[PDB]
């Protein structure tokens, strides 16, 4: 029979709490990022830098509470974030995201963007086009707020990332998040919205790799441009490459 | 590759 142990129950805890440590809801921080640019080429690329960037220190202080996170190596702890960050954006974004207009909705006309904001940004359809179908596809399912920060941990401790050096221990800290999503879907989440979800979650993981090694693609070609490059931050450069 | 920021960040 299907139970959350006090250990699964502890995991949940800690990785909601870490999730409201580092996503304010109120977005008020946007406020200090370089002003979005309507009018354009690549317009929103100052405020959409500092929007990744901020983001990437926000899921960088996620990992760090993730349960068996510190257990691994220096080396290991940076393979996994610079590999998992664009994705851990596109996953946390989807709280922003609405399906009333297609677009991150962050509390404001100023803080709301839709396709046209992330192609100027120097953005494709290539990319755009699936990120959208998989924002749609994540919003669908509900989440309840346990599964999405669990679905977040298990994206970032990645046993099959490039440059994981003991994958074994990563594997053992993924599976145990794994469980506790498996057997918290069980106990907790009542049918229908719980039919198949543990497979669409997974198949979530999948789907964010197609999107990761586009993403990564294109931001060779954009950062590729010195006079691009200079509008850049110091850690967008850093951990997306420089 | 080195990465400071991202080292330091996770310190
Ligand atoms: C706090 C949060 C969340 O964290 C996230 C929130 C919103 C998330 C959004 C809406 C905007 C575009 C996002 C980031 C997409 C991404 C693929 C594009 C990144 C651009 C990026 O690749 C860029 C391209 C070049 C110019 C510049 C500098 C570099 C060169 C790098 C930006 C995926 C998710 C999307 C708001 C709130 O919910």
């Amino acid at each position: 029979r299907p139970k959350l142990s006090e250990e699964q129950q502890h995991i949940i805890a800690i990785l909601l709490d870490a999730h409201h440590k580092t996503y304010d809801p109120t977005y008020a921080d946007f406020r200090d990022f370089r002003p979005p640019v309507r009018m354009s080429p690549l317009s929103m690329l100052p405020h959409l830098a500092d929007l990744v960037s901020y983001s990437i220190q926000k899921v960088i202080g996620f990992a760090k509470m993730i349960p068996g996170f510190r257990d691994l190596t220096s080396d290991d702890q940076i393979v996994l974030l610079k590999s998992s960050a664009i994705e851990v954006i596109m996953l946390r974004s989807n709280q922003s995201f609405t399906m009333d207009d297609m677009s991150w909705d962050c509390g404001s006309q100023d803080y709301k963007y839709d396709v046209t904001d992330v192609s100027k940004a120097g953005h494709t359809l290539e990319l755009i086009e699936p990120l959208i179908k998989f924002q749609v596809g994540l919003k669908k399912l509900n989440l309840h707020e346990e599964e999405h920060v669990l679905l977040m941990a298990i994206c970032i401790v990645s046993p099959d990332r490039p440059g994981v050096q003991d994958a074994k221990l990563v594997e053992a800290i993924q599976d145990r998040l794994s469980n506790t999503l498996q057997t918290y879907i069980r106990c907790r989440h009542p049918p229908p919205g719980s039919h198949q979800l543990y497979a669409k979650m997974i198949q979530k993981l999948a789907d964010l790799r197609s999107l990761n090694e586009e993403h990564s693609k294109q931001y060779r070609s954009l950062s590729f441009q010195p006079e691009n490059s200079m509008k850049l931050t110091p850690l967008v450069l850093e951990v997306f490459g420089n | 590759k080195n990465h400071p920021m991202l080292m330091n960040l996770l310190k």
